[PDB]
């Protein structure tokens, strides 16, 4: 299921709905939940699930194709952390 | 913290879109997402990130409060691997 097959499918669902309506909407919440967690806001959807961000400590990094030491600074980075809903019915193992 | 209701608000003054859709799409579009995971598909959204599925097995766990170490049972877990496109506009963020 990629970002076009998740609009395919909504939009065969959804007759009532244009489905040049459901593309644009899709790709309009996407990136609405992409500028919010660059502004440095988390999302928070129950029953699906919620964007934070954790923040990461500058440390001298490698290359791990030559092997030299590149600087790196802070910065942080997206999470995501299931929801209950979300977990119960992936997991097919009880 | 961004909600279902500020999403939908947000199609209703960029699309132009009712509320009643607004709402129903951004509903529509979670539940599309859960449903792929829980058949067991990974959800590759481009310029977002990508929601995998990996099989844990049981490993040695604990009473984080006492210390009784309890077995944590197999499952399977939906992880998220935010793209590059994603981390670059997330790195100079700020907590606000």
């Amino acid at each position: 299921m990629t970002k076009s097959e998740l609009i395919e499918r909504l939009a065969t669902q959804q007759s009532h709905i244009p489905a040049k309506t459901v593309e644009d909407a899709v790709k309009e919440m996407l990136e609405h939940m992409a500028s919010t967690l660059a502004q440095g806001e988390r999302i928070e959807i129950r029953g699906f699930g919620s964007f934070s961000l954790h923040y990461r400590a500058p440390r001298t990094g490698r290359n791990p194709k030559t092997g030299d030491k590149v600087e790196l600074e802070g910065k942080y980075v997206p999470h995501f952390k299931p929801g209950k809903e979300l977990r119960d019915r992936a997991n097919i193992y009880g | 913290a961004l909600t279902k209701a500020e999403m939908s608000e947000y199609l209703f003054d960029k699309l132009g879109l009712s509320k009643r859709d607004a709402k129903e799409l951004v509903e529509l579009f979670f539940e599309e997402i859960r449903r792929a995971l829980e058949n067991g598909e990974q959800v590759k959204l481009s310029g977002f990130g990508n929601f995998d599925l990996r099989d844990k097995n049981q490993r040695p766990g604990r009473n984080p409060k006492t210390g009784e170490d309890i077995p944590i049972t197999a499952r399977r877990v939906v992880t998220f691997r935010p793209g590059q496109k994603l981390k670059s506009r997330v790195e100079n963020a700020s907590p606000k």
